RNA sequence: GAGACCGAUAGCGCACAAGUAGAGUGAUCGAAAGAUGAAAAGCACUUUGAAAAGAGGGUUAAAUAGCACGUGAAAUUGUUGAAAGGGAAGCGCUUGUGACCAGACUUGCGCCCGGCGGAUCAUCCGGUGUUCUCACCGGUGCACUCCGCCGGGCUCAGGCCAG
RNA sequence: UGAGCCCGGGUCGAACGGCCUCUAGUGCAGAUCUUGGUGGUAGUAGCAAAU
């Protein structure tokens, strides 16, 4: 037995993203959400068949917020001292090695995390197995 | 996983390039599209028979209504034109690729035009703008087939 | 002044604080019994404190800090060796941390349990990697990878693979390496060679 | 001033017997078709997976080498993957009779 | 136990959910002919020997008449007919023996060399085969004594055109 | 001599040929334009041909860094592959099909024997630092105790989904 | 919830990030917005000043 904690089932109220209105038509408009401010904008007036806007009713359960599908929460690590901070939180948190960590430091983090019982999300990074 | 279709061997292909060429991009593109996929000698005869007036080049995308004759019956296109300078540049690159294949050690009687690409070159700053082009063609050998041998019993 | 240093640490700045965007703060201090920034777990804002730490030798100790040595940063902690027997170590923690807050006692027992479990897991892992013989090594560096790609491209260009194979097969055909009446070629082809 | 080669490797360098090849993968290998094709390259080669399901025993290369030596196999090939593509080739010569398993040659598969 | 709780893992509260015996349908009597609706013996008519627990039924379609071995089946996957065969002579001790919930239950060189190979389909038994024969002996005798029933149990049930299960009298 | 300034559409119009090129009869007006590489080692030579162009080949750590030169976005374009359509396309919710990609619990602990080796074991000896009662070394041995390691035996706990 | 943030793969070649405070020339879809680049019209109209 080594997994995440016992947690209530993870329910996502909405899996799709909220796209900005008319952002699929214009290349100058990024898909990041912007609240429409026009008076006659039917997205803002919430007419039928239009885009929904983000609301606080779409929020996630506080017991499963920030939680991965495995049940752990992501903990960004830059060195070995950072994974050592998860000695007492091995079942609640998983190690996420930072993108600018070198290969040997990544090997050090992965080795220590395995001994501590901490899962690593990106353990298939720039390393390989030698026999 | 899925593996992409690997390239043919460099010992079985011959590449020619021409960069910053002072010919029109649209006419050269249509001429290159006409000869795309053909045998080498057929393309030689077509470009030499379009330099001196017998044969037509059809236009499909960059098509301007200029001529409507019977020479477009074989291509199915009612719009046919005869660019001249693009034919000379394609001829020069085709003999360049022939020389490359002869030097490399390829059979020049079984050469086919695998691919020919016309890209846009930087525009000539003189409001009248010239449209030069880059041309990159790759000839290959005809695919060779070997008869199998019957399997042995064990 | 435990409360005043707690307000300064918690509300302004602490060098041992790791602020995460996931709903919890962490304590980077080595003497923190739980690596979490809260009022009860602070080794600095609590004058009487207790933690459990493991030496590089593998011996696990209990560290106790009192208020009467608080002006003595080189003499902050007294170190007591804990027994290898788990139950006897639990009773040692109970005996030495008598009349302490129950939070410190509870977290000390939990930290000792986790350290012993990590030691057992480390021994099992070391045995498994000793048996398997596998080991993680770094991949090729990008400069070395680019070097190998460029020089492999040049070596493939200079190899002339199909021409070399055809030449060596014809050479094997000339020198009779396939023997008289070769099964490879047609009889007319062998007639032309002679 | 070869002699050093045949002194160092007397098993490789009195004709060798007919080869029987065992081809395997890494621990939780996903290249089954690739390793089967690499085995299909060599005559008299069988491909056996190394772990069966996800949570089974992890056999080592030395154990598999001893197992195949006891079953008359001549050499063991291990194909190691990276990003679900073959990356390394490990060739172990099992030898025969009283000779121990011989030299191990590790190559990298790139293209 | 051995370890102090190393993390604040909350124990579950005591649930007030007790286990009471399953009450079967009035049509599920010992000896009732049952029509199976699912499985690999789907549509075959068997004879119920004993009703077990939590919905499970011990059924056996005399192997000689129809190829259905001594097996278990959920009651929600069977249709109880009006025909009940007499079980006089069938040893209830043998039925009780097979009705226990353990009857239908079960790193080296060969372990490695068997990886990737197809598992062998196991032959049955020498005592389970005798158990089937022991129950079938009296059952088949009673079924033959019953008029026309042996040909009924050997035929698979199926729905024809125009037949409505809601208006039937199974 | 400096700065909580600006960083090549910014900062003086001007980081570079800048009051230059250029415009106006004239008074005047007034731009754009920085970055190869550590080092030119700036591509010899063979071979097409008339090109500010190629193919081999070479220098370099690297030439998909070749004086169009650090990186190299988008608009727009070409080659290849896949799919759909010809009385608008595009969007919201929900399944399906095809292709591609990922890979679920990181999958453990406790007891009972036998052997071995260490110790916090020995009211064993000596030494060092100390918060002066706690730690750390060196040498002895296994009567007791406690840890590990190896060979057997047993129990338990385990993630998700259906009935 | 969201503005956003973190990781993988490729390219690349010399600097950069989190946290607590301080500071501002600090956040763009539009202004017949400014500068640069690039299109359909269109290989069309026409061979006209320039080229
Ligand atoms: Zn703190």
């Amino acid at each position: 037995m080594v997994a995440a904690k016992k947690h209530v089932p993870i329910v996502k109220k909405r899996t799709k993203r909220f796209m900005r209105h008319q952002s699929d038509r214009f290349k100058c408009l990024d898909s990041a959400w912007r609240k429409p401010k026009g008076i006659d904008n039917r997205v803002r007036r919430r007419f039928k068949g239009n885009l929904a806007m983000p609301s606080i009713g779409y929020g996630s359960n506080k017991k499963t917020k920030h939680m991965m599908p495995s049940g752990h929460k992501a903990f960004l690590v830059h060195n070995v001292k950072d994974v050592e901070l998860l000695l007492m939180h091995n079942r609640t948190y998983a190690a996420e090695i930072a993108h600018n960590v070198s290969s040997r430091k990544r090997i050090d983090i992965i080795t220590r995390a395995k001994q501590l019982g901490v899962k690593v999300t990106n353990a298939k990074a720039k390393v390989t197995t030698e026999v | 996983v899925r593996y992409a279709a690997t390239e043919i061997a460099p010992t079985k292909s011959a590449r020619a390039r021409g960069s910053y060429l002072r010919v029109s991009f649209k006419n050269t593109r249509e001429t290159a599209q006409a000869i795309n996929g053909w045998k080498l000698q057929r393309a030689l005869t077509f470009l030499q028979n379009v330099i001196d007036k017998k044969e037509a080049v059809p236009m499909r995308r960059y098509a301007g209504s200029t001529g409507r004759t019977a020479q477009g019956k074989q291509w199915g296109v009612s719009r046919a034109r005869w660019p001249v300078k693009s034919a000379q540049f394609l001829i020069g690159l085709l003999k360049n690729a022939e020389a490359n294949a002869d030097a490399k050690g390829l059979d020049t009687g079984n050469l086919i035009i695998k691919h020919i690409q016309v890209n846009q070159a930087p525009k000539q700053r003189r409001p009248y703008m010239s449209n030069p082009c880059h041309i990159e063609l790759i000839l290959t050998e005809a695919e060779e087939t070997v008869q199998k041998s019957e399997a042995v019993v064990r | 002044s435990d409360e005043i240093v707690w307000q300064i640490i918690n509300q302004q700045f602490c060098a041992f604080k790791l602020k995460t965007t996931k709903g919890q703060n962490f304590c980077r201090n080595e003497y923190s019994v739980s690596g979490l920034c809260n009022r009860q777990s602070c080794p600095l804002a609590n004058s009487r404190y207790a933690t459990v730490r493991q030496s590089p030798k593998g011996t696990i100790y209990l560290y106790i800090k009192t208020i009467e040595r608080s002006h003595m940063p080189s003499k902050w902690w007294e170190k007591i060796k804990l027994s290898q027997n788990y139950q006897k170590a639990l009773e040692q923690i109970d005996q030495r941390l008598q009349f302490f807050p129950k939070f410190l006692i509870h977290k000390c027992k939990q930290r000792l349990t986790r350290l012993v479990q990590v030691a057992i897991r480390m021994r099992r892992i070391a045995a498994e990697e000793a048996r398997l013989g596998e080991k993680l090594v770094p991949k090729m560096a990008p400069k070395i990878k680019k070097r190998e790609e460029a020089r492999e491209r040049k070596a493939l260009a200079a190899a002339k693979l199909e021409r070399t194979i055809e030449r060596e097969l014809l050479d094997r055909l000339r020198q009779g390496a396939y023997g008289d009446q070769p099964l490879n070629c047609n009889p007319q082809i062998w007639k032309k060679v002679l | 001033l070869p002699d050093s080669l045949t002194s160092q490797f007397p098993n490789l360098f009195e004709p060798p017997p007919v080869p029987k090849i065992l081809v395997t993968t890494g621990i939780n290998g996903t290249i089954h078709k690739e390793a089967e094709e690499i085995a299909s390259i060599f005559p008299n080669a069988t491909y056996i997976r190394r772990t069966a399901h996800r949570y089974a025993y992890k056999y080592s290369v030395r154990e598999i080498a001893k197992f195949a030596k006891n079953r008359g196999y001549t050499a063991l090939l291990v194909v190691q993957e990276d990003q679900k593509r073959p990356s390394r080739l490990v060739v172990v010569h099992l030898n025969g009779e009283g000779v121990p398993p011989g030299p191990t040659l590790t190559y990298t598969i790139r293209n | 136990q051995k370890w102090y709780p190393a993390e604040d893992e909350a124990q579950p509260k005591k649930v007030r959910k007790a286990v009471r015996p399953w009450t079967p349908r009035k049509s599920l009597q010992p000896g009732t002919v049952l029509i199976l609706l699912a499985g690999r013996f789907r549509g075959k008519r068997v004879v119920l020997l004993k009703c077990l627990d939590q919905g499970v039924l011990l059924v056996t379609g005399p192997f000689k008449i129809n190829g259905v071995p001594l097996r278990r089946v959920n009651a929600r996957y069977v249709i109880a007919t009006s025909v009940k065969v007499d079980l006089t002579g069938v040893d209830q001790a043998k039925i009780d023996e097979v009705a226990q919930p353990k009857y239908f239950t079960a790193a080296s060189e060969e372990a490695f060399f068997k990886q990737g190979e197809k598992p062998q389909k196991k032959p049955v038994s020498s005592t389970r085969a005798a158990d089937q024969k022991a129950i079938d002996k009296a059952l088949i005798a009673n079924i033959k004594k019953v008029d026309m029933l042996a040909s009924y149990l050997a035929s698979s049930f199926s729905l024809r055109k125009g037949d409505k299960p809601h208006l039937m009298k199974f």
